[PDB]
């Protein structure tokens, strides 16, 4: 709500971060560019690319003199024949890990009410990184993966309004 | 009751280096330091930890 | 593991545990030679459920692994369940209290 030192730098480069992992095929059609299939900007959907799908083992150590803001997300597949489509991996698992907090995350694979046209879910959760604090990625799939990070620095909430700027 | 070097959960899980220390039958705060490192010795997450150091 | 503690006192009784969190899958097997473990604390009030993460943390203070502790109170005449496989830090010694103030960080002599 107050960041005075924002800077909207890549932290995983999609050049070559992850060559064996498809970042294209993992759109939607309730998230859609400019009306074809499409996903966010910020996340990357990584789905099965072949028949299979390699771990993930990612990290990035702040260089920074300011704390890192990551977002990342646990996809919840519908039914688990979707499950085996996108990801090919029943038994998943996607843990973060910092110096501070050791987090376990755990999809459920069931059958939730149609919203959007859409019976799955995905769960978004988020951290700080500390400088000089190295977080630590490492999941067998439903891992929504970084695109950007928000290095920010603060010492303010939200508004409803349809005021002009 | 005066834990010296050592904060809070360095003495409620028995840490080492806080050995020379004469805990009394009764006390009415608990005092850290600003250096107070020598705690948990072992990292982890100490779950509920905030509500422990009000019920002692 | 299979202990219990009978509230013999007039008092509240602490326990302080802990959950052993390894960092790779060769420590396990190596320290308690059990895949599938799991941790129950159980009294008159509160029934939890444990399960330790097995993955790569990053280092700190030369440890790659966690551990979380827990806590719970006793009611006098309430007794104590622990039931466990694996992960588990027994206690060793009790903190029998009773109450009816806060934390000071400071550098002042007393």
């Amino acid at each position: 709500s107050s960041v005075s030192s924002f800077e909207r730098f890549e932290i995983f480069p999609k050049t070559s971060s992850w060559p064996n992992h498809d970042s294209n095929k993992g759109v939607t059609a309730a998230c859609p560019h400019a009306g074809a299939k499409g996903f966010y900007k910020n996340l990357i959907w990584l789905v099965k690319k072949g028949n299979s799908y390699p771990k993930l083992s990612k990290s990035y150590i702040n260089d920074k003199g300011k704390e890192v803001l990551v977002l990342w997300g646990i996809h919840h597949p519908s039914t688990t024949a979707d499950q085996q489509s996108l990801y090919q991996n029943a038994d998943t698992y996607v843990f973060v890990g910092t110096s501070r907090y050791s987090k376990k995350f755990k999809p459920e694979i069931a059958i939730r009410p149609k919203v959007r046209d859409q019976e799955g879910r995905m769960n978004y959760y988020w951290t700080l990184v500390e400088p000089g604090d190295k977080i630590t990625f490492e999941a067998t799939g439903n891992l929504v993966v970084p695109r950007y990070a928000f290095a920010m620095e603060r010492n303010s909430g939200i508004i409803i309004s349809d005021t002009p700027v | 009751l005066h834990l010296g070097k050592c904060n809070i959960a360095g003495w409620i899980l028995g840490n080492p280096e806080c050995e020379s220390l004469s805990t009394a039958s009764s006390w009415s705060y608990i005092v850290e330091t600003s250096s107070s490192d020598n705690g948990t010795c072992y990292p982890g997450d100490f779950i509920d930890y905030e509500e422990l150091r009000e019920q002692l």
